[PDB]
């Protein structure tokens, strides 16, 4: 609705979406359901020094758009 | 050197009817439900399928013109032909039609009606309405709107029946 | 009194090296258990993505024709010891040279490989800590870091890998061309008589606004990258099991030669001690 | 001059105007039905209760029509 | 003065005034199947159904018309 | 010269000119109960208030309907 | 006094206007078809059955228009 | 040569073509209800604002149908 | 009394009231072309089926203009 | 001869049918805001530059209305 | 008695009448081009082809305005 | 006999004829600004090219209008 | 007997017939350009070419009104 004006994509509210039906579950099937939702993914660049420098180029939890 | 693609692999492809062809009356539809490429239903003949999408609901029989629908936050009924509903909630996706006597329903997070709870729902709603004061931004205010949408249609899924 | 000693501490290390090896395939054996059950539920999801992407083309028209960049995703694993598939995806990307390539691997060993070999044609990498699922929400990171990487790209090629039984994975490609690219072949199938198995397919889709094309374009492009990274992790875990059962083998025959050895020296020292001292 | 006139075949064209009405209320019932037709094709499921509201729009476009037909009667017999 | 006159053709004018509400009802008519068709293409498991409901259609628009009729009848012949 | 005349029967045509404002508002009355199907089958949880918002455009159309029957009538017993 | 006056020429100006009628006539055929188009267009495997019930529409809403000729012709003829 | 003429029924026609006027303001109001429907099944929560957009089309409409009906009136009096 | 009248030029007006008609037909032809391109678009491997529908459908009007033709050189010509 | 007459009554027949030009002024109105409704339903954030666009639609349609009822009262009074 | 009446000025009001018939057939080519517009932006690929459509249309309501425009003039002159 | 008559109100009528044009224009006019709403709601970004768009249409739709309204005047002021 | 009148304030009523026909050539251009105005904001690209075509329907739309406009004329001035 008032998203698109904002810039915020399609595939973001399909997270944003799913992260709310998912807290939205029963405590007994959510173990499961969380497990879909949950973000464990990150952006890396190798340096000089080999520090893996971090990258912003997309934000990876849903409070962050 | 030509490597393949991955679509090779899947054998169960989509019937397209012809144009100039002869018409067939069908009884049943095909129903292919689908989360996160993991299907719940596999070509499963059903009587109807209800769907809310985005402009509205739409009641899919068999022989329905070929569409394609942008689904919303909502419930998703299926009636089988013997006469039994199956009713899941949906969070987002895309349904495809075709008029050869096919739905493909295909959603980022499809759940049963039952798994979901209503103080949870509740709860949820206090707690973003509560949140959505303190939005940092416009951009959190949005979220906290579709959020809050979310949780509504959850709420009156769920107190319909 | 060195050649004994030495012969049997290595034996103790070696068997050491056996039962860690045998514990981690232990691991990977329940995680294999607990992923297979992916089998009987895929091959079912992508099967408007097929007429929306799946296009019977030459491997030379659609490189040397585009002028922009050709983004290119390869998947690899983080943890070595899988097999050849990472080496395979290398060579696969080597093949496919060009001023206009560029990479955004996913995960480490993809980085450590495309870092080295193709420094100028590498920005950054995608890394997934293999605790949850793989879900819909990684694809959405992977495809909005490809885009920003270059948005004005003719394409976004997927590597991975295709389990197709417990001993064969196969290397697949996915192929996402831009959204003008897609806009421009679905009018001339929807209009002209040829590619007449998505007439229907284009025609539905123009009937429809531009912002729901644009979603499903996008949409679509999600679930191929999550079944690109759903089939390679399988297929890493099976390829990690027969690695693990090949290197259990190779560490048994060594540790029965130096048996073996351990044997002959003992034998010889015992003998040689009693001949030259009581004899 | 003060003439008063008595034309008595007026009282035909009144009554045949008043029958115009009926163009706007017969074409009313049909575009109820035209979209009942497309509301049932989209969910066939509410039909038996999207059909009563047709009715009931019947039951008010006819009732409109009464009153055109009760003067087209009135200077028919008067 | 009271000058009361019969003027026999007027009878004609308001029986083609009459006429005049058959164009509503025709077009009703062609509204109905038009969305009858849009529907039938729809979801054409239902064209039974739709068929019947667009007949009743018919059958109330149709009904209009007779009035109309009458009225002319009842001009004409008269 | 100076002249004046009294037609009688002219207060039956006014009668009719007055009752073809009623062909749009009976058709007027179909438009909305044709859209409110239309809106019942995408949205049927809100029927109640679409059903509520329908009688209410029915009433403010049937405001019109009366002036005009008001005004045909008096014409007409005039 | 009563006058009786027989006009001949006001059997014309009824038939003109009875010929109106058809203009509500072609416009609805002119919908139907235009709906089926949309309808072969939507769903072209149906082309027969949508085609017999434009033929019908059409039957139907030609009878009426025939019934506006029969007037028509029948104040011609008086 | 001279001929002033006063015909006082006269004043009745015209009063009843002021009428018609009103059916391009009742169905407009339909036409207003006929969408407003759409709107609150498209997007429920602004069942308030639209409500009072469509409240002011009416009147606006009602305020055209009100100039148009002082003339019907003016004229039935004079 | 007994009084009868003949009017030479009232066979002009009813004439003009037939060509009247014409105005729904041409307006239905272009209906039906109308639909007929936005079909052409969104089936144009289904074109000449669609044409074939159209033609027949212009032809169908065509009768009914040829018909209010007919009656309006019967009542100009005679 | 050279005969010459002057009606009083006949500037009461036009006034009314000017009024009728105020039919497709109103209903004019009214599809503006129905349009307006549903374009705030699609695009619920444009709900000020749309009530512009449909202030600025009302102002025209109502300055023809206007120079329709400026003749519609003059004659009245001439 | 019998009086044969001749009018000279009466051809004027068939002439008009029959011109209100190009109120269809613009309004028809107005539906063909803004369905032809619709169209393009659907699939400009058929341009040409919708163009040539739309000209047929254009030239089959052209001649139904012609007939009519024949009409007008013979009784102009006639 | 043979008799030169004048009337004169009869300007009046054919001038309120040439205001019901503009029930047309007007009419015209909201059906532009509706679908320039629609047009806005869907492609906001382009809002001003369509306003500039819209007024040419209206620019070129009003001008129709007066050739009818000086019709009127040149009936109303001879 | 024969008697031949000649009526010389009938030229109005024909003409103002014939200005009636500008209501659907006004029509039809509000509707052209309603279309256009939706096209537009579904391809924008090609814009321009909309516009020629539309223009086109105006070049093809106006013209038949000129020649109404031509008979008020031919009428008005004799
Ligand atoms: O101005 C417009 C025009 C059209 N559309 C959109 O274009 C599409 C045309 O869709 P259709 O007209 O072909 O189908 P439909 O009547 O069944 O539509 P739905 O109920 O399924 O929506 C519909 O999805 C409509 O919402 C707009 O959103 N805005």
């Amino acid at each position: 609705s008032s998203w698109r004006d904002h810039g915020i994509s399609y595939l973001k509210y399909l997270n944003v979406c799913t992260e709310t039906l998912h807290s939205t579950v029963k405590e007994s099937r959510r173990a499961k359901y969380e497990r879909w939702s949950k973000p464990c993914y990150t952006a890396q660049r190798p340096d000089g020094a080999g520090g893996q420098e971090t990258i912003d180029k997309v934000p990876i939890h849903t409070k962050d758009y | 050197h030509d490597l393949p693609e991955g679509f090779e692999f899947m054998e169960h492809k989509v019937v397209n009817k012809d144009i100039h062809a002869p018409h067939e009356n069908l009884e049943t539809l095909r129903l292919t439900l689908t989360r996160q490429d993991e299907f719940l239903l596999r070509e499963e003949p059903v009587k109807c399928v209800t769907v809310t999408g985005t402009n509205g609901e739409y009641g899919i029989y068999p022989g329905h013109a070929y569409k394609i629908v942008q689904l919303n936050p909502s419930p998703l009924t299926v009636e089988y032909t013997d006469g039994t509903t199956k009713k899941y909630f949906v969070s987002g996706g895309f349904a495809h039609i075709n008029n050869e006597g096919s739905c493909d329903v295909n959603t980022v997070e499809c759940t049963l009606l039952d798994d979901l709870d209503l103080a949870i729902a509740e709860k949820e709603l206090a707690a973003q309405q509560a949140a959505l004061g303190s939005a940092k931004d416009d951009k959190a205010k949005s979220v906290v709107e579709i959020r809050i949408s979310v949780i509504e249609a959850v709420i009156a899924a769920l107190k319909h029946h | 009194s060195g050649k004994l000693r030495l012969y049997k501490e290595k034996l103790e290390g070696y068997n050491r090296f056996y039962s860690i090896v045998k514990t981690i395939k232990m691991v990977t054996l329940a995680k294999y258990r607990a992923a297979q059950g992916r089998i009987r539920t895929r091959d079912f999801s992508l099967r408007y993505t097929e007429l929306a992407f799946s296009k019977p083309q030459a491997s030379r028209d659609a490189v040397v024709a585009a002028k922009n960049a050709l983004v290119y995703i390869p998947i690899t694993t983080n943890r070595g010891s899988c097999g050849a598939l990472n080496s395979n995806i290398v060579r696969c990307i080597d093949s496919v040279v060009s001023s206009k390539m560029v990479l955004m691997p996913v995960g480490k060993r993809g980085i450590d490989s495309f870092s080295k070999l193709y420094p100028d044609e590498f920005r950054y990498g995608i890394i997934n800590d293999m605790k949850e699922s793989m879900h819909f929400g990684y694809a959405t990171f992977v495809i909005e870091n490809a885009y920003e990487v270059s948005k004005d790209a003719d394409r976004y090629q997927v590597i991975f890998n295709r389990f197709v039984s417990a001993g064969v994975q196969r290397n697949a490609v996915y192929n996402i061309p831009s959204y003008e690219k897609w806009k421009e072949d679905l009018a001339d199938a929807a209009s002209s008589d040829n590619q007449k198995n998505r007439y229907l397919f284009a025609n539905a889709l123009q009937n429809e606004e531009e912002q729901l094309i644009r979603d499903f374009f996008d949409f679509h492009a999600a679930l191929a990258v999550l079944n690109a990274v759903g089939e390679n992790e399988l297929s890493e875990q099976a390829a990690r099991l027969v690695a693990v059962e090949g290197q259990l083998t190779n560490i048994s025959s060594l540790q029965q030669r130096t048996s073996s050895l351990y044997n002959k020296t003992r034998q010889f020292g015992i003998t040689a001690a009693l001949i030259e001292i009581l004899s | 001059s003060t003439v008063a006139i008595s034309v008595q075949g007026l009282h035909y064209v009144g009554t045949g105007l008043a029958a115009i009405a009926l163009a706007g209320v017969g074409l009313g019932i049909g575009t109820i039905f035209g979209n009942l037709l497309v509301a049932c094709a989209r969910q066939p499921n509410l039909t038996k209760m999207l059909f009563n509201y047709a009715i009931l729009g019947f039951a008010l476009t006819e009732a409109i029509g009464l009153f055109a037909l009760m003067l087209a009667f009135l200077m028919l017999f008067s």
